[PDB]
């Protein structure tokens, strides 16, 4: 039966998601019989006994993405005149990370999350922050990767784009993309 | 255009796409690297269970929007208790 | 539509909503067995060909899918458990 | 608006803002009911008697009276959040207590049936142990229901 609420460790468990968390960020392979059955490891974890354990686990699982953002920031921030690619290479992987994760933690955003958040009243007229996985992977984008680099990024593109006004051939997905992503 | 279902005990059933749709969480076990190119592995949940949650789907689908008065769904007193553990987990 | 039962078999169950060569084409199309080689065992006796399921006995108004039938179909050999206790 | 219904005014047998706006004491009021499930209000709410929104409009006995505005705040309701099957201070439903039959085949085209519903019955009608060995959320769940 083993549906009944149980003691759990934390550690056995998150020790044991975190491989297989961090090769969906970045796309890879996974076997068929391993995603189906951590979707009823993220299920025993709210529901445990002694005490709840989910606050806990969205706090490790933001500093999780945080390190992951923090990395490809150095590694983009030292490449030589060539930024526009390695922009993009890995705004297209990054894309198909966050919804490829928000399934994994549909629980935790329909029960745990969502009650305990602001009202859409609430955020209109002020008066009165939680917020779903998967929309917190692309806060995190915002913050440490386009807003301490809106130089080089918006420099080099205003120049190709006159470079391409007075004679040139620009590869016209490259640009596209790197608009899009705003 | 056909899913198939394995239970824990081993019994394995097999059920129409569409009709094996209702619930979110099957679909988002389809949805992913989970593409199976289909057979969903279930580790907890007993066969007796899973039989009556495959029947509730054809009448769910069957009788909607039907303006025939609807009969009533029979349950078992004893198992009652399971089958709102398992529509928890498959949000039914 | 009138009619849904299951076609059981050893550690198997698929689920179909007029006679028994269209029930073995079906479960050819699932299972891609030949034709002749899949026959019927229902309720411990060898259904004809050619009627159909109205003549065979079943009746619509006693097999509904609150309730459906079983149809035995052990029929794989050659060319012819309980689910679980209750805790 | 908003500052007032941060806090609750309930007066009398508790009865909310949203409750005396919806019965006779002003019976009915599209825009006011509007006006105030937009501003944010508790769409579920228990008084003395257990009621909610929908048990109190059902017993309107005046069907000719406003029969297009009696269908408005059914579906206000309806929709942003209802629970069409809560049984208050006593065994009884809002299509049980519904006086009228107009009312009863009103309320018939906007509900929906899920297995967590059909399974929540039987455990209180057949009354068993049913503390202390389901998950701690569904033991509320199966309070109301």
């Amino acid at each position: 039966m083993s549906l009944k609420p149980r003691v759990v460790d934390f550690d056995e468990t998150w020790n044991k998601l975190l491989t297989t968390i961090k090769a969906v960020v970045m796309l890879e392979y996974v076997e068929r019989a391993t995603w189906n059955d951590r979707f009823s490891d993220i299920y025993a974890l709210c529901v445990a006994y002694p005490e709840p354990l989910g606050e806990r686990l969205y706090t490790e699982t933001k500093i999780f993405l945080e390190n992951h953002v923090r990395h490809l920031h150095k590694r983009v921030l030292e490449s030589e005149e060539q930024v526009l690619v390695m922009y993009h290479r890995y705004w297209e992987e990054y894309s198909k990370g966050a919804d490829y994760m928000d399934c994994l933690y549909r629980y935790l955003n329909t029960q745990f999350i969502k009650k305990n958040k602001l009202t859409e009243a609430d955020l209109q007229y002020g008066y009165g922050p939680l917020m779903e996985i998967g929309e917190l992977a692309l806060d995190m984008w915002r913050k440490l990767m386009v807003e301490p680099l809106q130089a080089i990024l918006i420099r080099m593109l205003l120049r190709e784009i006159k470079n391409d006004r007075g004679g040139e051939d620009p590869n016209q997905k490259v640009i596209h993309g790197v608009i899009n992503s705003f | 255009m056909y899913v198939k279902l394995i239970s824990s005990d081993g019994h394995e059933f097999i059920v129409k796409r569409e009709h094996a749709l209702t619930s979110g969480t099957i679909k988002a076990m389809l949805s992913g690297p989970g593409q199976f190119a289909n057979e969903v592995n279930f580790r907890e949940i007993p066969s007796h269970v899973l039989s009556k949650v495959c029947m509730y789907f054809t009448y769910k689908v069957r009788y909607t929007n039907s303006s025939t008065e609807i009969p009533e769904f029979p349950i078992a007193p004893e198992i009652a208790l399971e089958l709102l553990m398992a529509a928890n987990f498959l949000d039914c | 539509m009138d009619v849904f039962l299951m076609i059981r078999r050893h550690k198997t169950t698929i689920f179909t909503d007029s006679t028994v060569f269209e029930l073995k084409r079906i479960v050819e199309g699932i299972l891609k067995r030949p034709p002749d080689e899949q026959r019927l065992y229902k309720d411990d006796q060898l259904l004809d060909d050619g009627k159909t399921l109205g003549e065979c006995g079943f009746t619509s108004q006693t097999a509904r899918p609150q309730a459906p039938a079983t149809v035995g179909l052990a029929f794989r050999a050659d060319d012819t458990e309980p689910f679980s206790s209750p805790p | 608006i908003y500052n007032l219904i941060h806090l609750d005014p309930r007066t009398r047998e508790g009865f909310t803002l949203l409750h005396l706006a919806v019965n006779s004491n002003s019976f009915p009021n599209a825009l006011v009911t509007k006006l105030l499930l937009d501003c944010g209000a508790e769409v579920n709410a228990v008084d003395n008697e257990g009621n909610s929104a929908l048990h109190i409009i059902v017993q309107y006995n005046r069907p000719i009276s406003d029969f297009l505005t009696l269908h408005s705040i059914i579906i206000s309701l309806v929709e942003a959040g209802a629970h069409t099957d809560m049984t208050n201070k006593q065994n009884k439903t809002p299509l049980d207590k519904s006086t009228t039959g107009v009312s009863e085949i009103l309320l018939k085209t906007q509900m929906k049936m899920s297995l967590k519903c059909l399974a929540a019955r039987a455990v209180r009608a057949n009354d068993i142990n049913y503390q202390d060995q389901i998950p701690r959320t569904l033991e509320e769940f199966v309070g109301f229901h």
